[PDB]
């Protein structure tokens, strides 16, 4: 499986930088891969997060990507804060 | 030393 | 149409959000309003899920609380990259 382990480094990677997330070339330098690469291994773990079973979502936003809460589960997080 | 990193809490906000 | 398969996303979500700080057992079992051991289980689940190579980040227990923090061997890569740390 030979990006496995580098889409892991991307989830690691979007994990450590919180909300203010990575741009491609951030995530393309670190990895020491081609943008193009970097996006096809941030891509695929973007199809990854959208199962049901995973609790995050990663998204792109001001051309930065991040990860983040998926908002369906919001009320078990108001629930969090009381 | 082995580094595990950590993120911090999210947006408390109102919810 | 796995019967705890949001369960186990709703777990995933909250230690997300409670961050560095984690959050033990018995938080975790009043928010989800289940048995703690019925947490354990889906929190169990949860960390199994973490272990497969193409994770980064595991579920670690330490301090009386989970949380989620990335893998050692992933280390030098998240160097050339505030945050909190665990050593």
């Amino acid at each position: 499986g030979a990006l496995k382990p580098a889409k892991a480094i991307v989830e690691a990677l979007l994990f450590a930088a919180g909300d203010e997330g990575l741009s491609l070339s951030q995530i393309a330098a670190v990895l020491e891969v081609s943008e193009l690469e970097a996006k096809a291994v941030i891509e695929e773990l973007q199809q990854d997060c959208r199962r049901e079973e995973r609790g995050i979502q990663l998204v792109e936003l001001g051309g930065v990507f991040l990860l983040a809460t998926k908002k369906e589960h919001a009320p078990y997080l108001k629930k969090l804060v009381e | 030393r082995a580094l595990l990193f950590t993120k911090p809490p999210s947006d408390l906000s109102a919810y």
